[PDB]
């Protein structure tokens, strides 16, 4: 009787250790500097055309 | 004053002494200058004029009753006895906030 | 106006800064708008 | 005793028609006519809480990019 | 040619910092990958630390008034219940 | 503005505070799932105690997981439980009334032109204190705005002028207003 639940937990905890890898799901995006000429062009321009963007 | 005595919680802090002691001797011993004018003082600390370092203090926050007895001369006009008592506090400054702690 | 700003590839990779000859003006392409003038109602003598 | 114990719960499960719960919406306050009760905050007491609140506001401002400027300059940092 | 604005980096960053934005977010990527790699199947000895973090904090989670199941178990705690494997191995050795 | 009592779903630890509810009645779907959880837990634990094999509790927990997972995944998003006007025929059971939560583009959900954008029929922006939307509103207002750090009860950057308009839908819902002033009184004397 006791050995049954002991083996049940024995396999179940290995199953849990396998399961746990799925939890963390972060997004990866990198940052890079503008080209110098393009940066100067963007800084110089006076009107923005489209108003705003959130991404 | 011909005689001065401080009483703390009903008891003598010091034996009463002649006014001359308080005018001439006390500041000689405890302060920078003797006033030469009839100013009477008494210290609870040794040797100072602030001196940028405590040299003792009396914590009157624990004195439930303080009285001082003056034996006055017989040629005084009615009027004021202005009593001052310079003391210590803690200035506390943190995270943009000031104030003085009791 | 105070939010951090960055460009995507479409505004960097697929473009660039053209060199402009003093004497060749390149005019900016712009939004479509029109101007009208109307009278407002005044409340009060 | 399996058949019986399950039915005991079944009989009780049916019966408790109704649903007790925590008070909904908003809690409410009572106002003395102005005699006989202690104010919620000491009037001298109220100003300090003002002052206490500031501790938090200032701490937030120790990181400029994380919030609102202070009384001079600015400061930088970040987390991890 | 167009202005696109990123609102936050999991913590609102006002448009004042210039390189702090790159440093912070690079640290964010490094932390995310470190957690991912130390949180996947490949672990060497970190199971002991995860178990020792799991038990007291799992118990304390109910010492708050509530604690969401998405947080009582998934807050780096799921393999933290890996000590049950150790204990069942011990008792199976006994029993 | 329409208000409902408080409930919660089987997550956290609510399944013990209002304990000893087993089967559903006049309860929200989350509350009904909670009651089913209570039924299964008590039944399986009692069965395990009667027959000490230590596995009926395991099966009870497994079927708890099955029921909770089914409720979590199989929910149908096609809900339009919006109350306004004279009729609310979609459902008469306990449910959470729809709210138009504050957004970055519309911090106060004033429905200036957001109604014509995508919603067409926009649920009312519910009360200032209903679901902690006061904190979200303050956070959205203080997005990209710098304070002088001389006001910890911030009024300096003009909070007061901004507010939620009395109506936040395309229509003022005049029927509800009229029913407020003029009760139906059901069957009257003239009838």
């Amino acid at each position: 009787f006791t050995s049954f639940v002991l083996m049940l937990l024995f396999t179940g905890i290995i199953l849990i250790a396998t399961n746990e890898l799925t939890y963390n799901r972060p997004r990866e995006i990198q940052y890079r500097y503008l080209p110098r000429d393009l940066d100067s062009f963007i800084r110089t321009q006076e009107m923005p055309s489209a108003i705003f963007s959130s991404m | 004053f011909t005689e001065v005595k401080l009483i703390i919680n009903g008891s003598d802090r010091f034996s009463g002494r002649p006014g001359a002691y308080f005018r001439l001797v006390q500041p000689y011993e405890h302060h920078v200058r003797v006033p030469s004018k009839s100013v009477y003082v008494y210290s609870f600390a040794l040797e100072d004029a602030d001196s940028r370092q405590p040299n003792g203090s009396a914590n009157f926050t624990r004195y439930d009753s303080v009285q001082l007895q003056l034996t006055l001369n017989e040629n005084l006009a009615s009027g004021r006895v202005q009593i001052y008592a310079p003391n210590f506090n803690i200035l506390r400054i943190a995270a943009g906030m000031g104030g003085l702690a009791f | 106006l105070s939010q951090l700003v960055a460009y995507g590839a479409q505004d960097v990779y697929l473009t660039g800064n053209p060199q402009i000859t003093f004497f060749k003006t390149v005019y900016r392409r712009y939004t479509n708008f029109a101007i009208e003038s109307i009278q407002q109602t005044i409340n009060g003598s | 005793t399996i058949k019986l114990m399950i039915m005991l719960f079944s009989y009780f499960a049916a019966y408790q028609l109704g649903k007790m719960q925590e008070r909904p919406q908003s809690q409410w306050p009572k106002a003395k006519a102005g005699q006989n009760k202690y104010m919620v905050g000491d009037w001298a007491a109220w100003k300090p809480i003002y002052m206490g609140v500031l501790g938090v506001a200032v701490l937030l401002t120790l990181l400029g990019p994380g919030g609102v400027g202070g009384g001079m300059g600015g400061m930088f940092g970040g987390g991890g | 040619n167009v202005g696109s604005l990123e609102l936050n980096n999991l913590s609102t960053a006002e448009d004042v910092a210039t390189l702090q934005n790159q440093l912070n977010k690079l640290a964010e990527e490094k932390h995310k990958r470190s957690t991912w790699k130390g949180l996947t199947f490949r672990i060497a000895v970190q199971d002991m630390w995860e178990a020792l973090t799991g038990i007291p904090t799992d118990i304390y989670q109910n010492s708050g008034r509530v604690s969401l199941k998405e947080l009582l178990t998934r807050d780096d705690r799921l393999r933290g219940l890996g000590l049950i494997f150790f204990l069942v191995a011990v008792v199976s050795i006994f029993f | 503005l329409y208000q409902d009592p408080v409930w919660f779903q089987d997550l956290s630890v609510i399944f013990k505070r209002p304990s000893e509810i087993i089967p559903t009645r006049d309860q929200s779907d989350s509350e009904r799932i909670n009651a089913m959880v209570r039924l299964v837990l008590y039944c399986s634990f009692a069965v395990a105690l009667i027959r000490q094999n230590y596995l009926y509790a395991i099966l009870g927990l497994a079927i708890i997981a099955i029921i909770s997972l089914a409720y979590a995944l199989g929910a149908k998003k096609t809900k339009s439980n919006e109350a306004y006007g004279n009729i609310r025929p979609y459902s008469v059971k306990r449910s959470k009334k729809s709210c138009s939560k504050s957004s970055a583009n519309n911090p106060f959900s004033n429905a200036t032109v957001g109604a014509l954008l995508d919603n067409e029929a926009r649920p009312p922006a519910c009360s200032y204190d209903d679901n902690d939307m006061a904190s979200t509103m303050r956070k959205n207002f203080n997005k990209g705005l710098f304070r002088n750090l001389d006001d910890v009860y911030e009024v300096e950057n003009s909070q007061r002028q901004f507010y939620t308009m009395p109506v936040t839908t395309a229509a003022p819902d005049l029927t509800a207003f009229g029913q407020f002033l003029y009760g139906s009184k059901g069957k009257t004397c003239k009838e």
